């Protein structure tokens, strides 16, 4: 399986497990129900280096998140 | 097991590391989790951990930064222990250093830490040393104090104060200024073969001294000018911490007759009192020509000094001396013996890779537009040496200042750093630079 | 006087000779003397000679001969040239009641003076050619001796490689071959605190592989 | 803007200068209008417009005299006042240099002045430094004192006294004599390149003083 650790800006921790084949769409809908604002915009980014993925479809292995990842919140 | 050794970095960043799958898998390390590493003299450095195939389990790759605050160098063992508590940085006091800080009076916060930072969330420790590259330079800091302590990662909520009063350099604290591997491009076999070489023997002297094997006593550079082996084999005296001493020829070759051979004695005397210790000649082909084609008997008395020189150096003394050299054909018989310059390095001209590798390095302290692409520039040159693209570099950054900074010509007394950050180099400045090609 | 390619050994084998016949051995390097400037020079050589004299029986060996006497037409220095004539000079200078044998090494019977292949002077001349295959297994043997190798290291086969080698090559050979051993095996553990012990160095065993990774690499000298 | 950077002159003449069209057309400039420039050490200069298409609009064309007379070189930045209003010289007193007229004895006001000054309407102003060329040499003036201040025009009615006493050279005042770009001939786009190398080090250490990118110091 696949650790995805999202750390909130308000020093708030998500840890949620996932499968490697599952799409990067899925997390992001995921978040989306999480979160009380989905009609809030919000990007997820990956640092250091400062980046985001624009793609949903890439998979978590090519994503290079094994096993497991923490990846910030921002709005 | 916690114990790793110091490795070269693939990736160019101050607090990132990188280790095996596998070993992350052993010790549960995730992989944007932050790792503690212990080194000598009670140093502790934080950094982000990073998974990456190509690294050996028993290897961890990192950067010159980390081991001049760890106080460490390649060939020394470090601790490693997982940082799972981690609490973020209320306030930071921050003061530059006077040597990365000359020639330029104003503002620099704004033009340093707010680009070097943006939402980075790097973790930082009070007393820290990090390197941040603006205004076409590489500006050292160091961290004064911390409200958080003993170490904080940075937050866009943190307030950095930033004071204009510059700290006087520690000479125990080795500037980053200072040439190294990251800074050689071009070669790769080859630097790789001159390292293990060299590495054995400056590391260990007390292994060669209780082995049989004798470490070899010189090593020889081939290569056209201008292809870079001093820079070479300069890097390697200073990450090796080793003391390194230049001899150039056409200074040995200046000094009068008689003169000549006490210069010389007093370098070899003044290694083995510093040893160990790397002497490298520059202009070895200067000192020392071929037998037909010296013509002078005071010549001959200068060659047969550094003949003797070399014969007298013993594994004891513990001294490497390297020597450069543009053509083969033009060496003295008598250099070529297995007691004296054994060992022969042959530099063949950088490949598209390499020359596309050394633009990385030339352009990463300067700002560089979006449409300018190296790789195209590194395509055009084929026969151009490291030299050759650093001037072409120069040159395009020149033209760059021409086109834009002249036209305002508000360059009166003291220069604003940020108006220099502004400041960015057109592909077509390149271009123009490229064009003006001709030796 | 040994004619011979350098490293081939001419040094080692007087050397050799002298510690084995327990007479008095001196060195004398070209350069050495060269270094030293005019007047002092012939003064050092005078006083080596007087010194073997005192220490008869002795032997004095030239490491370096073409250096110090090079052909005269190569020769461009009056100097050089008093160099070469104070060397004649104590040459023909010595006695049968000096009991010293003097023994010197070149290269190429073309870089020779003349003056030095007279009767009275070296009039023995020992042309030492590259070794054969069996001399250059006879070199392996030697120095494998103290270090400890594996059964699956063959030295025929090494001695089956290396074709225009000599024992300076293979003496690299080895010493490389070692270095890279211990890089493979040492390097990894790497446990060189204080001092090293002998129970941790007599485990290590050179592989063939080893051998193989050392000879690929190019030294025309 | 009311601000230039200094540029050479194609035209050869001393009290010429040059601007673009629309620099012009901006500043509302007529060809013939003179135009007073201010550079530095507290000095000020009057010359002649011109139309020139080449001209960039933010440089200006000039040549060696008024950089002298404004004590500024190449790359530095000079003030132009527009000086629609200039009044007609009626008396001027010029004494010549010492080292400009050595061997050169007698009366030179009807061989250098009378030539030079014929129906042009020339521009002047007190304290100026200006050239003819007169007996195959180039010979330099200083104004001493003009009836109109500070400045006025050189006019067919205007009266200019002559009187045989040389001015001793000042160390701060450089010669003509000095060889200039103008002296150098056959060599365009070389000039250029030599020039626009030195250019940038020569001018302002300061760039260079605190920036990684070395200058070339052998040529
Ligand atoms: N591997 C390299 N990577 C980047 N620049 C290099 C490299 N080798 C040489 N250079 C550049 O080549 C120039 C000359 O280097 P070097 O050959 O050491 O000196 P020299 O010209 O005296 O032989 C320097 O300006 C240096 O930046
Ligand atoms: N570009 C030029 N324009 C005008 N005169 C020139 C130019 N180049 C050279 N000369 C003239 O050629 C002569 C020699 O010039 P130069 O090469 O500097 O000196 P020399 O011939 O004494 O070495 C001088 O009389 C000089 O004025």
């Amino acid at each position: 399986k696949a650790v995805i650790r999202v750390r909130f800006p308000d020093n708030h921790t998500l840890e949620a497990t996932f499968h490697p084949s599952e799409k990067i769409q899925g997390l992001i809908d995921l978040v989306k129900r999480v979160v009380a604002h989905p009609d809030v915009p919000f990007y997820l980014y990956t640092t250091p280096p400062k980046k985001q993925i624009k793609d949903f479809s890439q998979d978590f292995y090519s994503a290079g998140f094994v096993p497991g990842a923490i990846v910030y919140f921002s709005n | 097991p916690n114990r790793l050794i110091v490795d070269e970095a693939i990736n160019e960043d101050n607090s990132v590391v990188s280790l095996s799958q596998p070993k992350m898998d052993e010790l549960q390390l995730f992989r944007g989790d932050t790792v503690l590493l212990k080194g000598k003299k009670r140093r502790e450095a934080v950094c982000i951990v990073l998974s990456d195939d190509t690294c050996s389990d028993e290897k961890i790759r990192m950067n010159r930064v980390v081991r001049n605050n760890l106080r460490v160098r390649l060939g020394d063992v470090i601790s490693i222990q997982p940082c799972p508590d981690v609490k973020y940085g209320k306030r930071i006091h921050v003061l530059p250093i006077d040597d990365t800080v000359e020639g330029i009076t104003g503002n620099l916060f704004e033009v340093y830490l707010k680009p070097y930072f943006l939402e980075a969330y790097r973790p930082i420790r009070k007393g820290d040393i990090f390197l941040v590259r603006g205004g076409m330079r590489a500006v050292e800091f160091k961290v004064v104090e911390t409200d958080p302590s003993p170490y904080c990662i940075v937050a866009p909520d943190t307030v950095i104060h930033c004071e204009g009063e510059p700290i006087k350099r520690e000479d125990e604290e080795e500037s980053l200024n200072e040439v190294g591997y990251d800074d050689i491009g071009g070669c790769r076999k080859q630097l790789a073969q001159i390292k293990e070489m060299v590495e054995l023997p400056l590391r260990h002297p007390a292994l060669f001294k209780a082995i049989g094997v004798k470490p070899p006593r010189g090593i020889l550079l081939y290569g056209p000018p201008g292809t870079g082996k001093t820079l070479i084999a300069r890097a390697v005296a200073n990450e090796t911490g080793a003391f390194f001493f230049l001899i150039n020829g056409p200074e040995i070759m200046s000094k009068l007759a008689g003169e000549s051979e006490s210069n010389l004695r007093k370098a070899f005397e003044e290694a083995e009192k510093n040893a160990p210790a790397i002497i490298f000649i520059d202009e070895l082909d200067a000192i020392a020509p071929k037998r037909e084609k010296t013509h002078g008997e005071v010549e001959r008395r200068i060659v047969s000094q550094l003949l003797t020189l070399m014969d007298g150096l013993k594994q004891r003394a513990h001294v490497i001396v390297m020597a450069a050299t543009n053509r083969p054909n033009s060496i003295d018989p008598a250099l070529r013996r297995f007691g004296r310059f054994d060992r022969e390095v042959d530099i063949g001209i950088p490949d598209a890779t390499g020359r596309l590798e050394i633009l990385q390095i030339h352009t990463k302290n300067m700002k560089l537009a979006d449409d300018v692409d190296l790789e195209q520039v590194a395509n055009e040159t084929h026969g151009h040496v490291g030299a050759d693209l650093a001037a072409l570099c120069s040159e395009a950054a020149l033209q760059a200042i021409r086109k834009k900074m002249d036209l305002i010509d508000l360059e009166d007394e003291t220069i604003d750093a940020e108006v220099m950050n502004s400041l960015a180099v057109t592909m077509d400045d390149f271009r123009w630079a490229l064009s003006q090609s001709n030796p | 006087l040994l004619y011979g390619p350098p490293g081939t050994g001419k040094t080692l084998i007087a050397r050799a000779v002298a510690n084995e016949t327990g007479a008095f051995f001196f060195l004398i390097n070209g350069p050495e003397i060269m270094s030293k400037l005019a007047g002092e020079s012939e003064s050092n050589l005078r006083k080596a000679f007087e010194e073997a004299e005192k220490n008869a029986p002795a032997i004095i060996f030239i490491d370096e001969l073409d250096a110090i006497a090079p052909k005269r037409e190569k020769t461009h220095g009056e100097v050089e040239r008093r160099i070469v004539s104070q060397l004649l000079t104590l040459m023909d200078g010595l006695k049968q009641r000096a009991h010293v044998i003097v023994m010197a090494a070149t290269n190429r019977p073309n870089s020779i003076d003349p003056a030095l292949r007279r009767f009275g002077r070296f009039d023995r001349e020992v042309d030492i050619g590259i070794p054969d295959a069996t001399g250059r297994l006879e070199i392996l043997q030697i120095h494998t001796k103290n270090m400890k190798l594996a059964d699956d290291v063959d030295l025929e086969q090494v001695a089956n490689e290396t074709h225009g080698h000599v024992g300076a090559d293979l003496a690299a050979l080895c010493s490389e071959a070692a270095l890279q051993a211990i890089r493979k095996k040492m390097d990894l553990i790497d446990l060189e605190d204080e001092t090293i012990d002998a129970e941790v160095m007599n485990s290590l065993a050179v592989t063939m592989d080893d051998f193989r990774w050392a000879l690929s690499q190019s030294n025309p000298s």
